C-alpha cells in the first residue's frame, strides 16, 4: 500500500514536470510557479511515504 | 471520488494478498532454487540450439 503510494505520488510529480513544461510553451508563468509548487509538495509526499516504506 | 475509495481500497488488498504470495517463497530456498534452475536451464538450451543452428 505504501509502495504503490510512493509510486502513484512519482508519477503525478513527473506530470507535474508535463504540465510545468505546457506552461512553459504557452508562456504562462504562474502556471508553471504552480506545477514547481506542486512537484515541491508531492515529492514531499513521496519522501514521507519512502520514510515509511523503508 | 467514495466509489473511486472502495475500488482503490479492493485493489490494494490485491496488492497486500499478491505480496503475502510472494512471501510464502521468500527464503523458501527449495522452491526458489528450482525456479531459478529451470528459468537458468531452459536460457542455456536455447542459446545451444542458436549455435548448433
Amino acid at each position: 500500500r505504501t509502495e504503490q503510494r510512493l509510486n502513484q505520488d512519482t508519477q503525478e510529480a513527473k506530470k507535474w514536470e508535463d504540465r510545468a513544461k505546457l506552461a512553459l510553451t504557452n508562456g504562462e508563468e504562474n502556471l508553471a510557479r504552480e506545477a514547481l509548487a506542486r512537484k515541491k509538495s508531492l515529492t514531499d509526499t513521496a519522501a514521507a511515504y519512502q520514510t515509511q516504506l523503508a | 471520488a467514495t466509489s473511486a475509495f472502495e475500488r482503490m481500497e479492493n485493489k490494494v488488498l490485491d496488492m497486500e494478498a499478491t505480496s503475502q504470495a510472494a512471501g510464502e517463497l521468500a527464503g523458501f530456498g527449495i522452491e526458489n532454487q528450482f525456479a531459478q534452475l529451470e528459468a537458468s536451464s531452459g536460457v542455456e538450451d536455447e542459446l545451444a540450439a542458436l549455435k548448433a543452428s
